[PDB]
């Protein structure tokens, strides 16, 4: 079964940078990635980023950086966010369909 | 934009019915990257029942109800660099309705740059004398 992983971390000693990461382990190429903070994409969450493999990257506040990563995955950086905030990543892939998972900052 | 779907669709057992789904209104610059039909209440390996790619056409990954009983009514894939694909009418058709087909169906458009836009429809299978 296809699986979507989501990881959000503070990867700097300055402790002022949220890093959102998510990827898709499937059998087809990605047609679109939608990233939302607070809930599922198009179902309560606030749209943060939309990524298309050819048409480019689309991002909204407070996304300072949204980019593709290797092996069917992406990364996102927030400006400045709370530790209990949930970030959801939905991958639309042919021919297997759409798949979504959510994650949050792990406890200290 | 919005997804136009009917709240409920009624079909006869063993018959054929259509689940309307449209992305309205037409917006220049809005690109539909993929259409996904899901049975969100069916197990994880059975949720994704139908998908349509602008170039490669349709797919039906879940065996239930499977490609033998599902079809896209009006979705047309692209025919080269000349003609653009037409995915705005994502109406799905079910053939040979069974009682297993009753329930929720979601129609989602993976759009650029807007994102995921989805609507839901409940399919009611009418059993004779019932
Ligand atoms: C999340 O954490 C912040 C700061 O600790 C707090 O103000 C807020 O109430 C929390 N939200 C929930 C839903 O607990």
């Amino acid at each position: 079964t296809p699986e979507v992983w989501v990881q959000v971390r503070m990867e700097a000693t300055e402790l002022s940078s949220f890093t959102i990461r998510c990827g898709f382990l499937g059998s087809g190429s990605i047609s679109l990635v939608t990233v939302s903070w607070g809930g599922p994409n198009g179902a309560g969450g606030t749209t943060l980023a939309v990524l298309h493999p050819e048409r480019g990257i689309r991002q909204w506040a407070p996304a300072r950086q949204a980019r593709w990563e290797t092996q069917s995955s992406i990364s996102l950086i927030l400006e400045g966010p709370c530790a209990n905030t949930t970030f959801c990543c939905k991958f639309a892939s042919f021919p297997e369909g759409s798949w979504e998972a959510c994650g949050s900052l792990p406890p200290s | 934009v919005r997804v136009q779907v009917l709240p409920e669709v009624r079909g006869q057992l063993g018959g054929t019915v259509e689940l309307p789904c449209h992305l309205l209104p037409p917006v220049p610059g809005l690109y539909i990257s993929l259409v996904t039909w899901q049975r969100p209440d069916a197990p994880a390996n059975h949720q994704n029942v139908a998908a349509f790619h602008p170039k490669m056409g349709p797919s039906f990954p879940s065996p239930k109800p499977g490609s033998e009983r599902l079809s896209f009514v009006s979705a047309k894939q692209s025919t080269g660099q000349d003609t653009e694909a037409e995915l705005q009418d994502a109406t799905l058709a079910l053939h040979g309705l069974t009682v297993e087909d009753e329930g929720n169906y979601t129609c989602e458009f993976a759009t650029f740059p807007k994102g995921s836009v989805r609507g839901m429809t409940w399919l009611r299978v009418l059993v004779p004398r019932l």
